[PDB]
């Protein structure tokens, strides 16, 4: 409706991806690996892939075993376009593995002239004692990729992924990672002068 | 005579029990260089692979048991002359991905074991390969790719005549395997972090020496253009501020020849290096007998007025810092009849009566030590 | 409002149907048989009918007797069109049998420039002990067809049906079916090159 | 928001009315008598008035005394128009009697380019023992007319009234009616050929 | 042991209601029950041994007999033999159904094994057929909803 | 922590006990011809050698135990159709010298076992390698050259396929 609910909590940004610069006009998408922090565009399309280091993001790729639910908020920003010209759309696909057979977990579709945001939440549940080691070949466990696609990559400028841990979350086991490259936030206005 | 076979002592599912002889399922030989100041990787290898060659009483039963019920006891053997120091470490971790950091701070977040072959001859402990269950199989740690490691934390204070080796006695002892899971409960009876604090280095001479360690262990530890962090440390970063009883395990990695008296205490940053009256603040004085290797430091709630920020911004002046620091001051002066350094391993093992305050938005990287 | 509620759970896609290719401009619809997995367009209009095999879909046509409630999410994707030109609409009709007399169960109407999604849920309740054998001539039992129609088949490109089982669901009795043709998901980008 | 709540239950269509054919361009409305099943346009304007016979509709005009609450879903379908041209609107007025003095019960206003739907619910409460005999001259009891009006009768094509009985409903007393003319549903596509 | 999705068939999988239903969960576990029937003439004698093991196992392994197992012989008349595999033969739950294009060594889910202990035999040309049917799971445990995965391995 | 090692669960001298699973230390495969009227020597071999390939739960502990306390249980598996006969024999003997007689009368003087795979499916028994003691080791029967044998006493009354 015309009033908006109070939407609280802390939802630190984790993964952000921008659409290829002009004159790329074909339909293109990107896949987010919500649990390991790895972004990958469709083909050799030029996207701007950035992985941040929120306290939350960190734990995800440094914790071997994890169990609980995750809250997510996906934001879509677009480059200024005369409203009555917008034909963009966004098809977000939540899935367990990109292997062509595996069917979507959840499925969304939205056409918001300008920019919108959609919050959803999946459940990380595993075979051990309720834990699912992100993509371990043990019980042939999966992960959670969230594939987002853009109709017109020119009107849709970027996909932002924000995620918050739900209090019922628990993890045990450390996975030795390589040093984490310092990645700062680029949204402040691109101000020079 | 003949007999029915479908019902025989053949469908046995029970875990291996017995003496440490029928329990020994692996013996790995790991060598040491005649010289290795620090950060050397003595031997890295997937846990399950430690059995490859092996063929002991327990070996065979180890692989063929679907569900093991006991922890693994790893025992290292290795002694060096009284006049020489050194520090090793064996640490297991649930998994690994890509070009990982082999540094100390990275591996000792999970079950680890540290020691000095100079004063304590053979070291051993028991761990649980399945950090969130109470069971685990041979095929288990093979698939979930459980990696174990061995590193040298501090060089030899003096070089041995030849290269040496330390043996390992992998056994499946009779102890219940218990899980170690992290909750988000703001108030926790006890929370383990095993976050390393640093390799303190005190040069000989009457030089006035002092070291500070950030009690703002948020985000992780330092590294050029990037921070590395284990799961625990990375996790506590979940909260903005925090507090609780601090526990610490300070190890001596130098030859017992290098004698020196160090004093610890909690104080703030603005403190001058030429202060001197640290001894007026509540403290603990630490000396080391010719053999004593470990010394536990406990700092009760009374040493902190209020909770403090988990992690503070890197570009923060040392005087603008408002969060406590664990101090390590030389009381008298390091010394010895042999050239060498008095190294000290400081590891924050856990927080008793932890208290996490509000969710932390985050802040990229962290101070570098 | 401008904020969006968290919409969770698993909602594997079951039946998807695309509108006839150009130059077909007349108004056309399609009928979904939610319980047996059979799709049928209005006339001899060319639609792209695909029946997937989610674990859920399967049980539906392999389980004789079924009782409980079903959650549904219908998604409508459209082909890029200047926003201010959209005149499309979608009239979804949920009903028990296409026989002209029988009246609609529930009735929806939406006009979303671009693409939208509507979630609803019906209750499969039968005469046996609460079970309704999909269209059995016993108590002259019905099924549940969901007929969706498109104003402008050119702007509306497809109807996607996602359904999740509610925990109160129960079924007994197997119905011998013919082997199930392998049907994979075609949404990944139609990428060739 | 961009996600849609699950909207269940059974809501059989009861009364449907279409706006006069071209070239009638003036503002026009129609009044629904929700309790007796009688539709009446404003003036001698040509509307398409149809009264269906859902099990629910029936009971309403065959039950003398009735008490409880009624759920309603009004749907508005419009004839395809370039979105950026829509100027239509719909003012729905819920009232007890058309007598000019009597003030509105509830009042709605909506402008949905294309078509929308609005659900509301009134309470049939009477003087007897809680029952209100539809328009009986006893306690000078009323009924419930729902008057809907259209700004541009050319863009707004029809008003559909769906109503569901709430479980707290109760009725007693039969009112002898004349045989009920068979009235079937005309929404299937107007297909001939 | 990943009986999810159903059984094999060319360009299509066929599945009954039950099997099709258990496919509802991602992972699972519990006590396995099995009914192995002898469909060959009692003349065709042969001793078969069963056990739970993984896929990477070689066909020329030989030391299966070091894994917990059950040895099955058949009297001239005995027709049915029930196999029970308690919870102790599985360390943790496993995926209901795994992807078809999964190498036999990359498979991380248990397998019911049937090995010839000695050697099939007879004084008449014939085969020693065995019907294996999983009747039920005692103390079943279904873990999380399964998104699904089209078809399944073929046997 | 560190600990003294001279006194640990390491000087265990006790004989192998447990289930017939942790007790299985050897599995030998012995073939039969499609035809063998009598006196055929199915397989002859020193007892200790039966372990060569083998690698079962008990295998390892078998060799490394200085003094065993339990008898050896040998179990044969083999069935043939109701319409066919045959007779086998497994017999252990303390020793052997020169071109010995492989005949039946010669080997069944010590611990032996005879049977017909035609009517009794699988046969087994327990013997004592040290005929004059109550103990025996792996290295024992290896040195004293304890020979065991397998022979066919009567051919197949009918040939298997």
């Amino acid at each position: 409706g015309p009033v908006c609910a109070e939407a609280s909590d802390v939802y630190s940004p984790c993964m952000i991806a921008s659409t290829p610069p002009a004159p790329f006009s074909d339909v293109t998408a990107v896949t987010f690996d919500l649990i390991n922090g790895k972004i990958t565009p469709v083909g050799d399309d030029n996207w701007n892939t950035h992985i941040y280091n929120p306290p939350i993001m960190n734990v995800l790729r440094t914790a071997a075993w994890k169990s609980g639910t995750i809250h997510v908020q996906l934001n879509v920003r677009g480059a200024g376009v005369k409203r009555a010209d917008w034909d963009g759309q966004v098809f977000v696909y939540l899935r367990q593995s990109m292997n062509p057979e595996s069917y979507d977990a959840r499925t969304f579709v939205i056409s918001q002239p300008g920019s919108a945001m959609l919050n959803f939440s999946f459940d990380i549940i595993g075979p051990n004692s309720g834990f699912e080691f992100a993509e371990s070949p043990w019980a042939n466990q999966t992960t959670w990729y969230l594939e987002c696609v853009a109709t017109n990559p020119r009107q849709i400028q970027q996909f932002e992924v924000n995620m918050r841990f739900d209090p019922n979350f628990r993890v045990a086991g450390n996975i030795l990672m390589p040093p984490f490259p310092l990645s700062t936030e680029t949204p402040p206005l691109l101000k020079f002068r | 005579m003949e007999q029915n076979l479908f019902a025989l002592s053949l469908d046995d599912t029970s875990s291996v029990r017995g003496s440490l002889l029928d329990t020994k399922f692996a013996q790995t030989r790991v060598l040491l260089s005649k010289a290795m100041a620090g950060g050397d990787v003595l031997l890295d290898e997937y846990l399950y692979d430690v059995v490859n060659g092996q063929d002991f009483r327990a070996t065979v039963a180890f692989l063929r048991t679907h569900v093991i019920t006991g922890k693994i006891k790893v025992t290292a053997t290795t002694n060096i002359s009284d006049n020489s120091g050194c520090c090793l470490m064996l640490a297991i971790n649930s998994g690994v991905r890509g070009k990982y950091s082999t540094d100390v701070y990275t591996i000792c977040s999970q079950d680890s074991m540290t020691w000095n072959p100079g004063c304590k001859k053979n070291f051993s402990f028991t761990f649980n390969p399945n950090p969130c269950g109470d069971s685990w199989s041979a095929e288990m740690i093979s698939r979930s790719r459980v990696r174990m490691t061995v590193i040298c934390v501090s060089g030899w204070t003096l070089s041995p005549t030849t290269d040496v080796i330390a043996k390992l006695d992998w056994s499946i002892v009779n102890e219940k395997c218990e899980p170690t899971i992290y909750h988000l409960a703001d108030c926790q009876n006890w929370l383990p972090l095993n976050r390393w604090m640093g390799k303190l280095t005190f040069p000989q001479g009457v030089t006035s020496e002092v070291r500070r360690m950030p009690l703002s262990i948020g985000g992780g530890a330092g590294a050029t253009q990037a921070f590395l962090a284990n799961m625990p440390n990375s996790w506590i970063s979940m909260w903005r501020y925090f507090r609780g009883e601090l526990h610490f395990e300070v190890t001596k990695m130098s030859s017992p020849y290098i004698k020196a008296t160090v004093t610890f205490l909690i104080a703030f940053g603005n403190l001058s290096d030429a202060f001197g009256f640290y001894e007026s603040f509540p403290h603990r004085i630490v000396q080391f007998a010719e053999v004593e290797e470990k010394c536990t430091l406990v700092f009760s709630q009374q040493e902190f007025v209020t909770a403090w920020s988990t992690q503070v911004n890197p570009r923060t002046t040392l005087e603008a810092d408002g969060c406590p620091y664990l101090y390590a001051i030389i009381h008298d002066s390091t010394t010895g009849t042999i050239s060498g350094d008095f190294n000290l391993g400081v590891k924050l093992v856990g927080i008793k009566d932890f208290c996490g305050i509000g969710s932390n938005p985050g802040i990229d990287g962290s101070r570098l030590l």
